[PDB]
Parts: structure tokens; C-alpha cells; sequence
């Protein structure tokens, strides 16, 4: 539930990136497929 | 490769009696100066006696630099050995005296010992939190050996090293906790079949056993000049490599000497005194000697060994002559070791050593002719004739060199004794101190 | 200068074909030393055998422990 | 943009244009009138032995002197060696009056020229993804992390080169590149392999008209591969390694962005740096990656180096990694520039002279100057009759060698101005009075220039 | 208007026939030096051909005979195409760069690179910035003839924001690079504000079509390319002078790329002329580098001047002809000059008269010819101005015998100044002592 | 533990009545020089000195600098003593008179009490409070903070300037870092993470220290030993404070500059203000210029005005020259290299050569100082070499002759070891004789003349 930090976690299965909900409306979600 | 002093493997004396062997470890053919240099080497390895001066005087091409490299190979890579030439001191950046002071303080090693903390094990997961458009980073590293399963935290520099190394899940890394370097040793799994830009499959290592936090005691040797530069400047480090050090004031040296004495008493540091070799000291002027005579007055002066070539020469920056070009208030302090010119039964075996080093096979008639040439032109022409005759024998496809190859090389390349006559014959088509004509 | 993304280094990485006849943009033609630079090719290589030569001063400066060593001298007045 | 001119791609005639090599046999015996030279047999044989010494990698700090008077062919033999060795072995032709600097000591520019003379060949690989971006489409993960929004497990990029396109699955931590570099659809990028962080080169040329005014560089599509697995030979001189370790090129702060913004100053380099670089190059040779290639430091006019420089040259030549030093001296008994005491041969001190393989150089016979005239004339293209060749050879024997090679250009100009195509005796006899030599100039200077007066010279 | 009548102002080119190389006597200012001018014409005709690289042409002779006059004639009779470089020898002895590098830059200036291209620029006055805060926008620009509306997408709106373009500016966009260069404001908006800022300069409106494309012929030198590639923002260094010892590897890369441009047909190399005035001031440490820099393919045809007889060479202690070492004089070619007959002196003074628009009676011209024969050219040419000015003080149109004799009475020629010095030795500070009466 | 050339000297060895007793505390003989040096030492320790000239004449090898180390060990630790040479002042950044004045003000010391005001706490809440920032290019600017320090007994919640915030910010102080803000400059050194956040599972290699006990606003006094040249360098190149001149002035490379007359007078007035407040104590010292004949005439000109100052240390010159030519102007010869005008300031102390028994005593002291024991016949042999050849040649024949003794299994040095070391290691005179005799002609086996 962080305001502006984007998590990267890499385990033995794969590696995923979590984005907080509060950043999806911003310009940071254009790569992740949310956008303005 | 094969330089002019690659056959030498030390000084070649005894360890109990230090008697000069007539043929041992390259330096073959001289006994007095090698025994005296063995005595100097033993009082350098003692390390107690500080501030002497050894002057290896003698004719040129007699092995003075050979004796210096013999002492250099005999100390090993522990004691500093500065190979200073006398013309390097005349800088335009810094003063002429401060270059000498740096040349003395480069030859006093300080050997300190410190404990680092190294890790070992297989990375299980990386967890990196990054901001958007500038900001701090957060890091959690889960690492596992065969016994422990730790979840460590990370700062900014550790993440800046992880992303530089690209440490994925399933790597055998070892992190020094103090210095903060990361060396990947290999992997335990295989390469995934899900991503494209992964990399190269590294060495297959198993999971390391033991513990995570292991301790290590490393030994670091820095000269006093490096301590002077890192303690003379606030941010301007790395100037001890790029030579950008302008001047170090005396308030810095008189504090670093006291702190090195305190480190010596505490058992933290140990002072290893070293050798300052000055090649062809006759080029220094009297303004250098008036400081060299007084820098050999303290507990932190290295045992100076230096060479010379000249007879009664005039000292630069003055108007008068002296033996060896050195002033007679400085020649009282020094101790002069003479070297003698060689004998042909020694030139024969010296050329044999130089031939066996450059991988050149000979015939005894060619070696006899080569010794006859070396009697009249020195070793410096004969060794060049050895290499040249090797390649001329390689051009005409011969196994061993012969008399004809040596005569060919003697015909092509003049020794200086014939080039002097070549100057003295045709003086009208060479620019003297005057005009010249063209046919 | 701190907010100018260099790109003429990257031209040597991408546009690196013998057919491509060493393409440069005409509005950046005279910056030749900006364009052919071995550092830019060096930072891309698989083995870092040239990257371990280009900054060996930092590696030797770190491995001697000249950072963790206690600072012996300091100025007497400020 | 830049308009290409369809003219003739010729070249210019220098003084050593006709030299194309030594011109030896397969046994080393020289042969006269071959590859530009005329005569000069023993010097070309000795230089062939020097060339063989350089290509055999047994030279590790030798030294070769070129004696002989002015205008006899020392620099000709130097360029012959440099064209005989090729291009992939270095060659740094400094002069004696080029070590004198005003930023560093003069025993340092010598060492930097040694490091310019040594080459290092490195063979490596280059693995890059390449081309214009078509899609940036994410993919939702199988198990999203609780407490967050989107959870993306694999990011897809469609890269289209000029030959073929390809879809690419990537680790999701390419996003920090794409947000920081502003990569969009239609921007060529390259993705490396050791780290994997894409860096945009520019907007492509196909999208150069979707807008009208918003312009930047419009780089074309990469006309090549999409997956380069290409190997690279790379030649770096050790001078370049010394500079890049001493003064770092690209930093991210204020003061290194003032260092490349202010003027680069030559600084003296401490010897620990050179010792470390030698110790690590000799380790990478033993791993079998890099090849050391020594070159030639042709120090022309070696009598301009004073006595403070040969002392440093003795140290520098005793180093285990050093090139050959081909000196070039054209003086007899001369006073050495530093110490105004000893009159030594060639301007070289007698201590340094023993290291040197002294190669002589003899004057030219009076029937070889005309062969040099024929070769120089067919080099420039200036053709001329045989009596003209004999007159130029007469001026060559009686005056100078360099002067008979300079009566060919004004004779050709006066020939094609007078209305002919070849040079006759009249054009050279007319051009011999428009361009006086040094001898008749000194005759006018002494005879007519009696003393300093009104219509007289200033002695 | 920063152009006043100097000594070298009547010499409008070399003044020889271009067909058969015949130096007619009174043409383009120069008068009666037929053999040296013929030889300079041969040199100029092998300069414009540009094939033969790196000669060296010394111009010896007495002072006040015309050695710099022939050099300025060769400079004028080339045009702006082939370069030329007036470097007196005392410019080399600097305190920021050494003698070798400051003389290498003299060779690097005299070789041009010529490249022809098409400049796709857009002038225009801004009328209305229309930003659609939805990314897109519209720019309205006008000239004295046209007016158009061009679309904008994302980022040059941000370039407008960083440039702060208001309505009324004169912007220019290089569409091959895409960067806004604000040229100032227009005179149609000087009535708007009252207290202007500092940075604002007023300009006329652009005229003609917006999209201007034009084929322009750029000619730079190799020294420009050397100094621009020295450091990062190093282009201002060649105006300022804040450069030093440029490394040899940069010059090697630059010569390799200029050879590559000549192969690919982009560039044309134009060799030029280096003019080393008063070459006897160079020491032997400079001739030892000139003897090597005249060997490469990229070396200009050097023309040098000299005055001195058998004199010492600076830096050493042995005499030599022309103040030059003999290993250098074996390499150069020498064009001697000669002093002037009075028939040439009269018309040279007539040309210096008609250059300075000073009218002379024939008796004054004959008297001035006799003064020039007895004292030299540089004193006779300095009496035309003085006689004109003394005639202007007493309000006479034509100068006469009286004004020239007045100017001869007032100012002393250098022939009588030596007798004035040797006449009164006890008061001039000779080397030791002064009487002071 | 390294025996240098001057290790046996432990002082002048004077009686209570100032009379030099021979063979005491290192020296042997040399009465008229050691009594005059004792007079010089008590001239230093009485503070009625504002520039006095003391010359130490005498030939080489007679102990001119042994007297200097005797003075420097007789004055003590807390009195400044600056030894230089005559070749040290030829610099490349500044004129040499600047180096002379920098040595003159190295040779004057000051002992100052200072009251530092530390705020030694553990950071609890760090929150910036920016102010208004209109359109002026740079953007926002932090102007006020609310850092809460938490010591062991009584916390405090204080408010900061922008500059002290930048001092924090260039130290990377997070929440939990103990610091102590120095409210004299503004500097603030992070010490480490507090032990309330301690975790053995850590990687940053931080230094965990406990909470600083006591009041958070401490105040402590110290004593400092500062020379006037230190104050000159401090006011010349500023490296204290939190502004831009004193921050961009410690990233550049340090250069010796020319501290002018006005700064050297203003710092004198500041030090007089310290002394009048009853805080600082002035202690003048010695400038020992060894080898004064290497100084040229442009330095002996400036020493006149440097000694006319109301505050100037005592100068001790050493010069082993007879009638010689001054380095600056080569047309006036004088005694010692000193010009005949500057020589009148000097109180000239002579130094006489030694005797064949004093050499024996010096050899015995040097042998029992280095740690080389030997027999009396060997002592007589070394004294014979000392009479014939030189004084500081025969002292140096003890260090090989020990090692050679240890070659032959001996402990004490006999006649044979010195008879061998006199053949292995030569002096200068016999080497020059071999040079002149063997080096007859230049050639292959000759010497470069
Ligand atoms: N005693 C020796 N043993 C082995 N090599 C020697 C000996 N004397 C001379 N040399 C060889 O001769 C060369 C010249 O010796 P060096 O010390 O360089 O002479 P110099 O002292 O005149 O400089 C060296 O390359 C060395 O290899
Ligand atoms: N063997 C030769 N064959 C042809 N041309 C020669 C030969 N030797 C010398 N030259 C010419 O003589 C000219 C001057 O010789 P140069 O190399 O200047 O002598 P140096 O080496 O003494 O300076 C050169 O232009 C070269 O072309
Ligand atoms: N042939 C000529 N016709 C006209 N004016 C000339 C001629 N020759 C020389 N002059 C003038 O004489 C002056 C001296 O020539 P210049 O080359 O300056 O002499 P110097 O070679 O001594 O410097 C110049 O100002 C030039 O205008
Ligand atoms: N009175 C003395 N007692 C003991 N040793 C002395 C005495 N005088 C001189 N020496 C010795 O002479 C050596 C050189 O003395 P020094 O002061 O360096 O001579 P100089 O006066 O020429 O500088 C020193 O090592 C010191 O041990």
C-alpha cells in the first residue's frame, strides 16, 4: 500500500512487478496499460 | 616478453655466508660489487638502519642496472622498490624539491590489517522497491545456504550494485559487507525458458555449506604518498593516479608522521622501509643534492641506492667540476661501490646466458667470433647481433646461426666504434656546428 | 549538460553495418570524436574485458582500502 | 541533405608519394630500382631486418639509429617501414621538437608517445536486440500480489528491423528504462544482454510526417539484423587506456561535467598507474583474450632531444613493454642541447649510443639522381624529354637532390601555359631563373648585399 | 567605416596576364617587379591546381622592396574560395600552448573542407498559440505575404514552454533538427509595451515563403574540426582562444574521417596558402618541425618572407644566410627581389597619391621622387599625407614644392637620424653614461 | 625504533650554571658551540624576542644540525620548531617570499580554549516545510524543518535553516540516525543507527551506537594548538560553513596562494582580541633554515623586512661555506654565501673540527646507540679511518661490519670484519683516485668525461 513505490520481486518461478492502485491514473501506468 | 633484464632471477649469493658465486642466477661474472650489494640487501631486509646512501659507480655497460634489478628480484613483491630516474623530478606542475619528497615517501610502505565480513550462498529472491522520477530505493534479499535462511535488508548502494550485476534468482554470490562488491560465482539451477534477454549460462556450482556471516582478515599495503594524497584533499581523491597533486603543505606531513608512529605503537600498522633506486643521478643539479643530503636524517627515509657513469664532470647548475658530478659535501655521506670492466671468458658466458634466454642456438665458431666482437664493442652491440643473427638465419632457413650470419649482421649494423669513424670521414655532408654542402 | 541524453554513442551500437556506410546525422556531422568512441562499444560487450581496463583506477583505489582507512590528517583551522 | 559532387577522386603529391615499400627479395637481398627506391642497398636490407624484427614480436625495447646527411633518405626509409608493416601495427612519427610542452614535463610526452606506439587488439562479442518498437503490450500475472493493482509477469515488445520483425518476451524490469528514456511506438532502441536496459536512439523515419512541426532527429530503420551475435576486433592503444583511467570521460556530477566542459589538460601520470596497467594487460594476455602488438616510435630529428631526455629514454627502454625506437640523426660532431660540455657524435650521448643499432646512409651516385627524377616525374604525371632529364640531373648533381625534385612543378606549369604537353629544355632553363637555389641566393646575398645601408640587407 | 587607407590598399590582386603569364608593368596597383611577379604567378597557378602538396617558397630581398606587397597581391588574387593565413612569426611564442602545437595550428588552418547542402528552415512571426488542453496544438505563423496554420503533437509544445514564446515573436525552426530559435520581436509590437526588458531586440517581419530551402556551400577548415572536437561545448573555444595542446589521436581520427568523406563524395578538400611573415624570427626548434610538417598529404603550399642577410639563427650561435638553417634552405625555393629604379618610384608615388586622393603638381612629384631615391619608399610615401595636410592648413588645393620641403624639414628620414644620434652622443643613453649638460 | 643519523643526541647536556660539560647527553666536546646554543634556547624561552639572527658556521661534518636537534629537543614539544632547507622554497605556484612568510608563521604557535555547542541527539521526526516559491526558474525550495532530537534525558524538537538542512542532506540522515549538529560551523556528522533499531540481519555494515546520554544540548570546552599559518590558510581558502564558496571550495584541488599583507595584519588583530579576552596564549618559536647559502639574494632582501616585524620568530641559519658567490647576483663574493649587509644581523656561532680522541668517543657512542658491540682494537681502527678519511665516513663502516660479523658467527666486531668492509665499501677519495687512474682515456672501458 505504498504511495509511489513500484515493487519488483524475482523468485524461482518467475518475476513479477506490482504497481499500487494509486499510480494507475497517473502517467506511470502508460507502460503498465492503465494511463490517464 | 624478453627485455634486457629478463634473464636475471635475483642477486645470486649465499644465504649463510653471502659469498659471490662466479655463476649463479643470471648475474654472472663479477664478485666484489655483488657481495657488497648482498650486504646492502641484508641491511635493508633488517629494516632497522635508516638513511644511508649507496653509489654504484663504474664504467658504462658493466651491469649496474643489472645489480639493481637483482636486488629488485631478490626482495619480491613485498618491499617497495621505486625505479626513479633522475630526469623525472624536473616537473612543471610541482616544485623540484617536492618531487624528491614524494619520491622518498613513495618508498616507505605501511602495512595495515583490517577485518572484512564476507557472505556466501544462493540467492532465493530479490525484492526492489523503486520510486518514480528520482527517489530512494528499498531492498529485501532472501539468501539461503544449506543451513541458514536469512532475509536481509539493503540500502541504496547495494541495489546500485545488484542492478549493475543483474543478480537474478538462483545465483551463488559473495558480498563483502564492508567494501560492498558483488562477485557472481555461478548458478545452481538452469536457464529459464520464459525470457529472452537473460544472458550466458555460467558455471554449475552447488549450494555452499557452512555459515553466512564469515569473517576475513585482509592485509593492505599503501605507501606514505598515498596516505598524503588521501589526507591532503577533501574530495579530490584519485589524484594519486592522474598526478594532479599540486603541493602538499608541511602541516599535513607533520601530522601523518605522528599518526603513523601512533599506528606503529598500537599494533595497527607496521612500517616496511623500502628502497629508492635513482638511475643516473648525475643529471640532478645542486639544488636537488642540498635536499637529498637532509632528507636522509629522519626515521622515515629510505635506503637510497643510486648509479653513475661520469668521471670528473661539472655539476649542473654550477660552474665547477667534481668526481662523478656529485658535490663533495654530498660525497661524504655516500658510500661508493666500484664495478670493473669485464674479461672475455666472462663475456662468453654472459652472451651464452643472453642467447639461451632469447631462444637462440649457436655454433662454437660463431660464439668465438661473437666474443671477439664483444671484446671490441661491448655487450650492447653483441646482444643486438645475437637477435639479428637469429632473424637472418631465420630468413635463409637455417637451423642454427653460423659465422656467416654474424658477419652479415656485423656488415649491416655498425657498432659505435665504426660510426665514429664514419662521422670523421665524411665531415662535409654532415651538419656540424657550421654549414654543410651537397656534393 | 546534466539533462542531455547522449545518443551519438548509441549510433555506433545500432548502426554498425558495413552496408550501412557509417551513417551519421547531418546536423551532427562534425562531432566526430563524439561518434567513434571505444567506451560506447565497450559498455555493451558480453565479457567486460575492456570495461575492466577503462576504470581500473577505481578498482585499485577500492581494493587498497583507501576508503575504509581512518582519515589521519585534518586541517587545524577552518 | 548534403549534395554529393561527381568529380574525380584523385590524390595529392607529397614528397614521399612514390615510396611504396622496401622492395626486397624473398631472401632479404635488396634490388635497385624497385618500389620507388633507387639504390641504397645496405640500408634497405637493414631496414628489412628491422621490419622482420618487428613482425616477429621479438623486439622488446631495441633502438635503431639512422645516420647520414640531409637529403639522403632517412624519412624515406621510415615511411617505407611504415608502409611495409601495414596499418594494423601502430606507427607514431613524432619529432624532436614536440616533446617540449607547457603543461607537463618534457620527460612525460615521451612516455605518452611510447604508449601511443603500443597497440592492443581485443576480440569480443556483441549480443543486442535491435530495431524499431511496434508494440509495448504487458501480460497479467497468474498470481497477483495482494494489496496492489496491476501485476505484470512478462512484458512483450515487438521489434521490427529492416529485414524481419520479431516478438520478444522480457523480464518486466525493463519498465524503468522505458519510463526514464520515454520510449514509445516508433522509436528505435537496442536491448543489451548483460544487463538488459533499453536506450532509445530516436524516432524512426516512417513516422516523420504524422505531425508537421514537432521534430527531432529522424533516424532510419536499422538496415541489418534484429538479433546481432556479431564478433568485434577492437584496437586500443595503451595511451588510450592511460587517459581513460587517469581522466574519466563520462561522469554524472557537477565537477566532472565541468572537467569535460573546461579544457582537457595534459597531466603527468604516476608510475603506479602504468605498472598496474602493465600487470593487468600481461594477465589478460595469459588468459588468451588480448594480443599485444608493439609498434614504431620514429623520433625524427633526434638531435633536438636534449640530455635530460635520453636519461628518461634509458629507463623507458628498460621497461618490459616498449616499442622500437627508430631515431633519425643527421649531424656529425655536435654539441648536445642540454649539457653544453661534451661534443658527441650525432648529437647522441655516448652512454645512450651503445644501445643503438646504427644504420648508415650514403650519398647518391651521379647516375642515380636521374633515375629518381624519372620515378618522381612519372609519379606526378609530368612527362619530359631525355635532354630535359639530363639537365635536371646536372642540376641535381651540381646543386642538391631536393632542388632537382622541385624544378618539375614550375616547369610543368610553364609548359602547359606556353602551349605544350611535355617539358622541354627551354621550360627548365626558364624556370631555373624564377626559382633560385640556396647557393645563388647566398651569392647574391654576399656579393650584392655588401653591407647594411640603404639598398642592402640587415645583417 | 572600419576601413581606412593603409599601406596595402592599392594592391587589388597580382596583376598579371592569366593566359601566357606576362607581367605587364602597371596593372592592378603593382608596378615593375616583373620576374618576382612572374614567379609568384607560377606559384599561384600551382596553388589553384591544388595537386602538388607542401612546397615552400621563400621571398628574399632588401627591405622596402615589396615582399609583403606580392603576398597581399597573391591573397587578393585568389578570392574567398582558397584560404589564406597571415601569420607573423612572433605570434607563435605563446604561454598557453607550445611552439610545436601553435605552429601545427597554422598548418591546420590553411586547408579547407567544402560541402554543399540544402537548408530546410522556416522563418515566421507567431500570431496565436492554440494549445488544446484535452496532446495536440496549432501554431499560426505569418509573413509579409503568407499565413499558415501548422499542427503540433506532443513535445514541441514543451519546447515552446521552455522557450516562453509569446504572440509577436519571430521564431525559426530548422526542420532537419527541430529546435526553436527565438530571434526576437517585431516592430509591429513595439507600440504595445512601454518599458521593455533587456533581452528583446526588434526585427522586421520575415518576407516570402515560410518554407525556405536553399543550396548553400559551406567551407570550413581542418582547424575548425580540430577545435570543435576538442571538448564538449568546445565550439566557442575558437572564438575565445581557450584551447591548448590538442592530442594527436583526435587529429588522427579527423584526418581519417576527412579522407573517408573524400572517398564517399561528401566533401571536397581545398588546399590553401600559409603565409609565414618574417620567418627569421623562428628558432631552430621550429624549423625542425617545419621540415617534417611539409611531408604529409595535408600540408599547404607555404609562402614565407625574409629580410636578413648572413645573420645568426635565434636559439643557436652560428651565422647562416637569410637567418635560416641550411637543412631548411636545401628544401625551399627562393625568389629574389630587387630595388627600384626612379622611373618605377615616380609611378609608385603616383599610385599612392591617387589612392589617398591627394593631387600633386609635377614639380612636387619630381622632388618627392628624389627624396624617395635618397631615403627610401617608406619615407617618401609618408610625405604625401603630410604635404596634403600642410596644404590643408594654409588652404591650398594642389600641394607644391613648398609643402614637400616643409614636410622634409619637419620630419626626419632614417638616413639623417643616424647622423643626429652620432652627432650628439653625450646625451643619448648609449650604454653607460649620460651628461645631462 | 629506527636508528637514524641523529639518534644519540638527547639534548645539549648543560650544567645548572650554563657551562657545557663535555661527553654528556650525546655530544662529545664542542664547548663554545653548546654554551651559545644554551643561550639561544633561553632566549627562546623568555619571549623578549621579535627576530634575532643566529648563524651556525663551520665546515661540513662538524655537527651543525646536531646542535639543531639538540635545541629542538631542549625546547620541548609545546614550542613550535620549523626546520626547512634552502632548496625547499623554490616553488612553482607562489613566489618564494610567500613560502618564507608561510614558514615564519608556521613558527609561531597559539593555545586557544574553545567552547563547542553540540546538539547530540537521535533523529525522531524529520519533516521539511517548504515556503512560497514563485516563477523564478529554480522551482520550490525547502526553507524550514522540524527535526526532533531524542537524547536519554529530555528530548527537544527544533527548527532549522535551509543551510543546516543542506548540511543534513549531504550526510544522508534518515530517521533513526544519531547525529550531533555542530552550531559553530553548521556541520553535522552522522554517527550511526541507534540501537533501538538494531538487527543482526543487516547488510549495510552500519555502526550501531547507543543513545547519547546526558542533555541533548551539551556544551564542552577543549584546548587547541593552532599556529598563525593555520589561521592564514583558514581565512584564505574557506572550508567552513554551509554556503557556496565554502562548499565549492573543497571540491576543487587545493592550491598554495599568496596570502597578502592585509590578511596577515587582520589575523594579528584577531589574535590580539583573543589574548585580551584571557583565552589564548602566544608561544613564539624557531625557524631553522638549514643550508642558507642556497638562498639567493632575493630572499636575503626579504628577510630584512620579515625580521623587522613586531612579531617574528628567531631565525637559526646554517651555512657550511667559506668565501663563496651568492646565488642571486654573481658579482659579489662574501663569507658563507650570506650577503655582507644581512650578515650584521647575525650572532655568528663558530664550530670547530674534532680531535683524534673525540672521534673515538663519538664512535663508541654511535656503536652503543645502534647496537653494535666491538673490541678496542676495532675502535682504534675506525678512529684511524676517522682521522685519515672523514668523520661521517667511519661511522658508516659499523653497519656492514656488524652484518659481516653475523656472517662469520661472531657477535662482537673484530679487526677482520672492518678490514673486509673497508675493501668492499669505499669512500669518495679513493674512488676518485681509482677514477683518475683507471679512467685514462674515453672509449669502451673508460668513463664519460
Ligand atoms: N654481470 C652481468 N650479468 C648478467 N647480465 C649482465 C651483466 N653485466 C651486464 N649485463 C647485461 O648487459 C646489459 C647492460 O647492463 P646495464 O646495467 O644496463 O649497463 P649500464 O650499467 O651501463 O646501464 C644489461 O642488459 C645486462 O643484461
Ligand atoms: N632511394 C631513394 N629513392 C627515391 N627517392 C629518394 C631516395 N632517397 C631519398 N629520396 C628523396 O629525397 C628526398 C629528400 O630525402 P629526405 O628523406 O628528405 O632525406 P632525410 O631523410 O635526410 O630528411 C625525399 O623527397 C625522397 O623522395
Ligand atoms: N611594385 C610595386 N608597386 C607599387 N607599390 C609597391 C610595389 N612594391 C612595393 N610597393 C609598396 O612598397 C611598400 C613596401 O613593400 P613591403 O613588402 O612592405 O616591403 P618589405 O618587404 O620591406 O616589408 C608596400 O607598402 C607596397 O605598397
Ligand atoms: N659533537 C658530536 N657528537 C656526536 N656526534 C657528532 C657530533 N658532531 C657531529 N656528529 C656527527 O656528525 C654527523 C653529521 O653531523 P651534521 O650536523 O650532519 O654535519 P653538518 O654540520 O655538516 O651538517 C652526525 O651523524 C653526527 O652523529
Amino acid at each position: 500500500p505504498d504511495p509511489m513505490m513500484i515493487r519488483w520481486v524475482n523468485n524461482k518461478m518467475g518475476s513479477v512487478v506490482a504497481v499500487p492502485e494509486e499510480l494507475l491514473g497517473t502517467h506511470a501506468g502508460v507502460v503498465f496499460g492503465a494511463g490517464p | 616478453l624478453i627485455a634486457a633484464h629478463s634473464h636475471i632471477r635475483g642477486l645470486g649469493v649465499d644465504a649463510d655466508t653471502l659469498e659471490p658465486r662466479p655463476s649463479s642466477q643470471g648475474l654472472v661474472g663479477q664478485e666484489k660489487a655483488r657481495k657488497a650489494a648482498a650486504v646492502v640487501l641484508e641491511m635493508i631486509k633488517q629494516g632497522k638502519i635508516a638513511g644511508r646512501a649507496v653509489l654504484i659507480a663504474g664504467p658504462p655497460s658493466t651491469g649496474k642496472t643489472a645489480i639493481a634489478m637483482g636486488m629488485a628480484q631478490s626482495l619480491g613483491q613485498d618491499v617497495p622498490f621505486t625505479t626513479l630516474a633522475a630526469s623525472e623530478i624536473f616537473s612543471l606542475e610541482m616544485s623540484k624539491t617536492e618531487a624528491l619528497t614524494q619520491a622518498f615517501r613513495k618508498s616507505i610502505g605501511v602495512r595495515i590489517k583490517e577485518e572484512s565480513e564476507i557472505m556466501e550462498g544462493e540467492v532465493v529472491e530479490i525484492q526492489i522497491d523503486r520510486s518514480v522520477t528520482g527517489g530512494a530505493k528499498q531492498g529485501k534479499l532472501t539468501i539461503k545456504t544449506t543451513d541458514m535462511e536469512a532475509i536481509y535488508d539493503m540500502g541504496s548502494k547495494m541495489i546500485d550494485a545488484m542492478t549493475k550485476e543483474r543478480v537474478m534468482a538462483g545465483d551463488i554470490i559473495s558480498i563483502d559487507k564492508s567494501s560492498g562488491k558483488i562477485t557472481k560465482l555461478g548458478r545452481s539451477y538452469a536457464r529459464s525458458r520464459d525470457y529472452d534477454a537473460m544472458g550466458v549460462d555460467t558455471k554449475f556450482l552447488q549450494c555452499p555449506e557452512g555459515e553466512l556471516q564469515k569473517r576475513k582478515e585482509v592485509v593492505h599495503t599503501v605507501s606514505l604518498h598515498e596516505i598524503d594524497v588521501i589526507n591532503s584533499r577533501t574530495q579530490g581523491f584519485l589524484a594519486l593516479f592522474s598526478g594532479d597533486t599540486g603541493e602538499i603543505r608541511s602541516e599535513i606531513r607533520d601530522q601523518i608522521n605522528t599518526k603513523v608512529a601512533e599506528w606503529k605503537e598500537e599494533g595497527k600498522a607496521e612500517i616496511v622501509p623500502g628502497v629508492l633506486f635513482i638511475d643516473e643521478v648525475h643529471m640532478l643539479d645542486i639544488e636537488c643534492f642540498s635536499y637529498i643530503n637532509r632528507a636522509l636524517e629522519s626515521d622515515l627515509a629510505p635506503i637510497v641506492i643510486m648509479a653513475s657513469n661520469r668521471g670528473v664532470s661539472r655539476i649542473r647548475g654550477t660552474d665547477y667540476k667534481s668526481p662523478h658530478g656529485l658535490p663533495l659535501d654530498f660525497l661524504d655521506r655516500v658510500v661508493i661501490i666500484n664495478t670493473h670492466p669485464y674479461t672475455p671468458d666472462e663475456l662468453r658466458q654472459i652472451l651464452s646466458i643472453r642467447a639461451q634466454e632469447e631462444e637462440v642456438d649457436l655454433t662454437p665458431d660463431a660464439l668465438a667470433l661473437l666474443t671477439k666482437i664483444g671484446q671490441e664493442a661491448g655487450l650492447r652491440y653483441a646482444s643486438n647481433l645475437i637477435t639479428t643473427s637469429q632473424l637472418i638465419a631465420a630468413k635463409r632457413r637455417a637451423k642454427q646461426v653460423g659465422v656467416e650470419d654474424v658477419q652479415r649482421s656485423f656488415k649491416l649494423f655498425y657498432d659505435p666504434a665504426r660510426s665514429v669513424r664514419f662521422v670523421q670521414e665524411s665531415e662535409k655532408r654532415l651538419i656540424g656546428n657550421d654549414g654543410v654542402v651537397d656534393f | 549538460l546534466a539533462s542531455k541524453q547522449n545518443r551519438l554513442g548509441h549510433m555506433q551500437i545500432v548502426y554498425d553495418e558495413p552496408e550501412d556506410k557509417k551513417w551519421t546525422p547531418v546536423h551532427a556531422l562534425f562531432q566526430i570524436c563524439e561518434r567513434e568512441n571505444p567506451k560506447a562499444v565497450a559498455e555493451i560487450t558480453t565479457e567486460g574485458v575492456l570495461r575492466d581496463l577503462m576504470n581500473i583506477a577505481r578498482v585499485k583505489y577500492r581494493e587498497l582500502g583507501l576508503c575504509r582507512l581512518e582519515k589521519a590528517a585534518r586541517p587545524r583551522a577552518s | 541533405i548534403s549534395e554529393v559532387r561527381g568529380n574525380t577522386r584523385d590524390h595529392r603529391t607529397a614528397a614521399h608519394t612514390h615510396i611504396k615499400g622496401l622492395g626486397l627479395n624473398s631472401s632479404g637481398i635488396a634490388e635497385k630500382q624497385a618500389a620507388g627506391f633507387v639504390g641504397q642497398c645496405a640500408a634497405r636490407e637493414a631496414c628489412g631486418v628491422v621490419v622482420d624484427l618487428i613482425k616477429a614480436h621479438k623486439m622488446a625495447g631495441r633502438g635503431v639509429l639512422l645516420a647520414g646527411g640531409p637529403g639522403t633518405g632517412k624519412t624515406a626509409l621510415a615511411l617505407a617501414i611504415s608502409q611495409e608493416l601495414g596499418t594494423k601495427i601502430p606507427f607514431c612519427p613524432i619529432t624532436g621538437s614536440e616533446i617540449y610542452s607547457t603543461e607537463v614535463k618534457k620527460t612525460e610526452v615521451l612516455m605518452e608517445n611510447f604508449r601511443r606506439a603500443i597497440g592492443l587488439r581485443v576480440r569480443e562479442t556483441k549480443d543486442v536486440y535491435e530495431g524499431e518498437v511496434t508494440e509495448m503490450t504487458p501480460e497479467e500475472a497468474e498470481n497477483p500480489l495482494g494489496g496492489y493493482g496491476k501485476t505484470i509477469s512478462t512484458l512483450l515488445i515487438g521489434l521490427k528491423s529492416a529485414r524481419g520483425q520479431k516478438k520478444l518476451r522480457l523480464d518486466p524490469s525493463i519498465y524503468e528504462a522505458i519510463q526514464k528514456e520515454r520510449v514509445q511506438v516508433g522509436d528505435v532502441i537496442y536491448i543489451e544482454t548483460n544487463t538488459g536496459a533499453c536506450k532509445r536512439v530516436g524516432r524512426s523515419d516512417a513516422y516523420a510526417t504524422e505531425f508537421d512541426l514537432e521534430a527531432e532527429e529522424y533516424v532510419p530503420i536499422p538496415k541489418g539484423e534484429v538479433h546481432k551475435k556479431k564478433e568485434i576486433v577492437q584496437d586500443v592503444t595503451l595511451h588510450d587506456l592511460d587517459v581513460a583511467n587517469a581522466r574519466p570521460q563520462g561522469g554524472q556530477d557537477i565537477i566532472s561535467m565541468m572537467g569535460q566542459l573546461m579544457k582537457p589538460k595534459m597531466t603527468e601520470i604516476t608510475d603506479k598507474l602504468r605498472m598496474e596497467i602493465n600487470k593487468v594487460v600481461q594477465k589478460y594476455i595469459n588468459q588468451g583474450v588480448a594480443e599485444l602488438i608493439p609498434g614504431v616510435l620514429f623520433i625524427d630529428e633526434a638531435h633536438m632531444l636534449d640530455i635530460e631526455c635520453f636519461t628518461y629514454l634509458n629507463k623507458a627502454l628498460e621497461s618490459p613493454i616498449a616499442p622500437i625506437v627508430v631515431l633519425a640523426s643527421n649531424r656529425g660532431i655536435a654539441t648536445i642541447r642540454g649539457a653544453d660540455d661534451l661534443k658527441a657524435a650525432h648529437g647522441i650521448p655516448p652512454d645512450f649510443l651503445q644501445r643503438l643499432l646504427i644504420i648508415p646512409t650514403h650519398p647518391y651516385e651521379p647516375d642515380e639522381i636521374r633515375r629518381i627524377v624519372r620515378i618522381r616525374a612519372q609519379t606526378e604525371g609530368v612527362q619530359l624529354t631525355d635532354a630535359a632529364v639530363d639537365r635536371v640531373a646536372e642540376h641535381g648533381v651540381r646543386i642538391s637532390l631536393r632542388y632537382c625534385l622541385q624544378l618539375l612543378a614550375p616547369a610543368s606549369i610553364l609548359a602547359r601555359v606556353n602551349g605544350r604537353t611535355q617539358v622541354d629544355v627551354q621550360d627548365i632553363a626558364e624556370a631555373e631563373e624564377l626559382f633560385l637555389d640556396a647557393r645563388r641566393s647566398a651569392n647574391i646575398l654576399t656579393s650584392t648585399g655588401e653591407s647594411g645601408g640603404l639598398h642592402g640587407f640587415i645583417s
